[PDB]
RNA sequence: AACUGCGAAUGGCUCAUUAAAUCAGUUAUGGUUCCUUUGAUCACUUGGAUAACUGUGGUAAUUCUAGAGCUAAUACAUGGCAUUUAUCAGUGGUGACUCUAGAUAACCGCCGAUCGCACGCACGGCGACGAUACAUUCGGAUGUCUGCCCUAUCAACUUUCGAUGGUACUUUCUGCGCCUACCAUGGUGACCACGGGUAACGGGGAAUCAGGGUUCGAUUCCGGAGAGGGAGCCUGAGAAAC
């Protein structure tokens, strides 16, 4: 209470990490970085709990310290790096490239991508300000400050940057008709086409999204991440893009695959 | 009689290893030791038993079958770097120093009193 | 009262016990600042002048400069103050200190030879001891000798003779610090290189953004 | 309770083992039971070495 | 070994205090502070001190220290913006700026004397460390709405010496009777104020239950509080810290 907390209990850990109980008392507290604590996936969980490349936290550090893992092109040696949404985890030693994108269950699924991909990443603009000497700036969702952006880029659009240079390559404006992946709970991981935006002055703007199968659902503006222009996503989507099959439909697909 | 399955093999080129869950079938035997499993796993993967590290064999109720985990390294040098010191101690590789952890805190708290090069004369 | 005398010129020091209190009557009113003559101490100290540098009382508490008293007091000693060593950053422990005024109720009185007299003490002035450590900084060597900006300090190193019994003799030299090496010139050159890369990237990012606004304003003008 | 009954190659020692349909046709003696194909118990082996 | 840097403000333990307080849901900082992480932004190779070490010591005693002789720095020190007001105009903004930028008049820190690797062509690659007018993360701090047990054998309470509001400061990381000075005489209450009790930390929860409920929650998670009792401070981004 006298300062910043540096521990995290497993019971208090984010649920989408899928941590068990009887392994330990503490959960890996993600270090400060681009993404928030509740909205990230530390590098130790992705290598050990997801990819099974390591069995203990010590084996995770033996991998990160050999400089084999690059988040968004840059090597990271901290095993508790946030590595949140849209981040690219490239492993040159095994020639594997990942991109953290939520599934229909609202969890960071193992989404392998190609070598032609993993060179760019999509970022949502969160703040636009004019620096000194009349230089406009930009704030993405992963703490990337961009100088001299396109004047058409606004506080809610999605830009496309290049991991080698960090410069904006393209941008998708926020309007009715574009794809989006909800990232705000109870719809986390659902992908659909924006159909309507309710503007509430002084409150949270509620948008309405429609899936490809016709499922309609609403969420908040801060949870919308524009994915593509129209209905074509600019990224590779995992299996079960955003349909979010009901509990009755998931049972049918489960026993039919037997 | 004694067989090996390795039903969850994994390459894992990051640690120069070979991860797999080893299933041993021993109907009349008693939880086949590591020395017999390692030498039987070496001929299965055409390697030497000096770079095979097996652990965590839990025999199921009723007997006849046990499951564990195995590690096969590319070389003995990569094993000494990535394998924990306690599994190397199970072999003739690593020798843990008998330091008596309770006594380590004693020498430390005694050195916290004197200052300078006299700490070496404490312990 | 014991007397801890030290000779800074020769680097020697010795402890002597003065039983005859008549010799110490000169010190019983001098603070820890004055340089007084050691003539009453005996015929050996004729022409010597000693400076009161400190001392301990009969209980071991050291004399603190500036207290302006002859009795023990308790002061809140912070970092930087003498007679105190902080165990933690920002710690201030109130300790008892002896005043700077020299009295008869002192165990040892520290004295510093500021002027050599006529005779010499065998254990205090006759013997000598080297400095045991030569200069390490590059400029300290140039000031020790008459070296100018053109001479090489690598040649004018101490290189003390380090030889013990039972091993091979060798010579040990300190690492010259603050030296103008070919490596430190590369860092200064690379620091300038990065200063020009930022200047190069600012004029490009400002030009491409000006060219973007230029071609875009021509569209909306019509 | 004497480790004789097995369910599809698993020696089950609990009498309250609720048997489902797919596990009912696989109830048999254990492969190490004197009733099944195994060495006879210590009583048979001790009474045999006597006479 | 020691100097320097950083941590020691997390954890762990307890439930004493505390009854619109804590706490929970909601939410506001456009009234704020944030080490670190992340992205942006960026030669006279100078000066003199010090520890370790060497040596002389004191005290019955301490993780007490004194005196002298040395010697290092990413220690110490040297070698247009930012900062404080005033004026003018209206680049990107927000539901709404006294917003962000710009132009004037001035006022008065920052702008690398560091380190490693690779060694090639006076120029050179890859890093480490370091600066913050910025963003970002971890989050603090204080507010908005609503919600607590028993008690009238507690019916009026607050207001000298702030109670409620206004004005101007002062102060604080900021808004605010937080404080000061001058005015106003208010503010709260049978819809239960104020006062008292709690063998009262609050909540997520537990037990028992047809429905409805009753009772419990010191106790592993979250938040708060305390380190014998109070009070006052140092250092630091962060403590009224044990």
């Amino acid at each position: 209470a006298r300062g910043p907390k540096k521990h995290l209990k497993r019971v208090a850990a984010p649920k989408h990490w899928m941590l068990d109980k009887l392994t330990g008392v503490f959960a890996p507290r993600p270090s400060t970085g681009p993404h928030k604590l509740r909205e990230c996936l530390p590098l130790i969980i992705f290598l050990r709990n997801r990819l099974k490349y390591a069995l203990t936290g010590d084996e995770v550090k033996k991998i990160c310290m050999q400089r084999f893992i690059k988040i968004d092109g840059k090597v990271r040696t901290d095993i508790t790096y946030p590595a949140g949404f849209m981040d690219v985890i490239s492993i040159e030693k095994t020639g594997e490239h990942f991109r953290l994108v939520y599934d229909t269950k609202g969890r960071f699924a193992v989404h392998r991508i190609t070598s032609e991909e993993a060179k760019y990443k999509l970022c949502k603009v969160r703040k636009t300000w004019v620096g000194t000497k009349g230089i406009p700036h930009l704030v993405t969702h992963d703490a990337r400050t961009i100088r001299y952006p396109d004047p058409l880029i606004k506080v809610n659009d999605t830009i496309q940057i290049d991991l080698e240079t960090g410069k904006i390559t393209d941008f998708i404006k926020f309007d009715t008709g574009n794809l989006c992946m909800v990232t705000g709970g109870a719809n986390l991981g659902r992908i659909g086409v924006i159909t309507n935006r309710e503007r509430h002055p002084g409150s949270f703007d509620v948008v309405h999204v429609k899936d490809a199968n016709g499922n309609n659902f609403a969420t908040r503006l801060s949870n919308i991440f524009v994915i593509g222009k129209g209905n074509k996503p600019w990224i590779s989507l995992p299996r079960g893009k955003g349909i979010r099959l009901t509990i009755a439909e998931e049972r049918d697909k489960r026993l039919a695959a037997k | 009689t004694v067989t090996i399955r390795t039903r969850k093999f994994m390459t894992n080129r990051l640690l120069q290893r070979k991860q797999m869950v080893i299933d041993v079938l021993h109907p009349g035997k008693a939880t086949v030791p590591k020395t017999e499993i390692r030498e039987k796993l070496a001929k299965m993967y055409k390697t030497t038993p000096d770079v095979i590290f097996v652990f965590g064999f839990r025999t199921h109720f009723g007997g006849g079958k046990t499951t564990g985990f195995g590690m096969i390294y590319d070389s003995l040098d990569y094993a000494k770097k990535n394998e924990p010191k306690h599994r190397l101690a199970k072999h003739g590789l690593y020798e843990k120093k008998k330091t008596s952890r309770k006594q380590r805190k004693e020498r430390k708290n005694r050195m916290k009193k004197v200052r300078g090069t006299a700490k070496a004369n404490v312990g | 009262m014991k007397l801890n005398i030290s000779f800074p010129a020769t680097g020697c020091q010795k402890l002597i016990e003065v039983e005859d209190e008549r010799k110490l009557r000169t010190f019983y009113e001098k603070r820890m600042a004055t340089e007084v003559s050691a003539d009453p101490l005996g015929d050996e100290w004729k022409g010597y002048v000693v400076r009161i540098s400190g001392g301990n009382d009969k209980q071991g508490f050291p004399m603190k400069q500036g207290v302006l008293t002859h009795g023990r007091v308790r002061l809140l000693l912070s970092k930087g103050h003498s007679c105190y060593r902080p165990r933690r950053t920002g710690e201030r422990k109130r300790k008892s200190v002896r005043g700077c005024i020299v009295d008869a109720n002192l165990s040892v009185l520290n004295l510093v030879i500021v002027r050599k007299g006529e005779k010499d003490i065998p254990g205090l002035t006759d013997n000598t001891v080297p400095r045991r450590l030569g200069p390490k900084r590059a400029s300290r060597i140039r000031k020790l000798f008459n070296l100018s900006k053109e001479d090489d300090v690598r040649q004018y190193v101490v290189r003390k003779p380090l030889s013990k019994e039972g091993k091979k003799p060798r010579t040990k030299a300190p690492k010259i610090q603050r030296l103008v090496t070919p490596r430190v010139l590369q860092h200064k050159r690379r620091r300038i290189a990065l200063k020009k890369q930022r200047t190069q990237k600012n004029k490009e990012e400002a030009s491409e953004y000006a060219k973007l606004l230029a071609k875009r304003s021509k569209e909306a003008k019509e | 309770r004497q480790r004789h009954i097995r369910v599809r190659k698993q020696v089950v020692n609990i009498p309250s083992f609720i048997v489902r349909l797919d596990s009912q046709k696989h109830i048999d003696f254990s492969l190490r039971s004197p009733y099944g194909g195994g060495r006879p118990g210590r009583v048979k082996r001790k009474n045999a070495k006597k006479g």
